[PDB]
């Protein structure tokens, strides 16, 4: 709108750190994927998947 | 002592006696505690591999 905000903002620079472990590395989805040979249950994280 | 000796004694045990104790003349039979035909599970239970 262009309306002033009723309240006053605390605006002021600072440095934030870009942390590691991003998202596109942490998403996970299964659905009839590979399975162990001995137990015949689903594999663990990673692989594919 | 030995196993062959024990088993023999057990097998002789009287039927009305096998029940007198916490045994089962149908499921559990002392004369069974000793192995003789050791069974062999199928690979399905075991693993393998191939480099």
């Amino acid at each position: 709108t262009g309306r002033k905000l009723v309240a006053q903002v605390f605006l002021g620079p600072t440095y934030y750190q870009r942390l590691k472990h991003l998202v596109d590395d942490k998403i996970h989805a299964r659905a009839r994927g590979p399975v162990q040979i001995l137990t015949r249950q689903p594999v663990e994280g990673r692989s594919r998947d | 002592l030995s196993p062959l000796e024990v088993h023999t004694i057990f097998t002789h045990i009287s039927s009305e006696d096998l029940a007198h104790l916490g045994l089962n003349e149908q499921y559990a039979r002392p004369d069974w505690m000793i192995i003789t035909v050791l069974p062999v599970p199928p690979p399905s239970v075991r693993p393998s591999i191939s480099v």
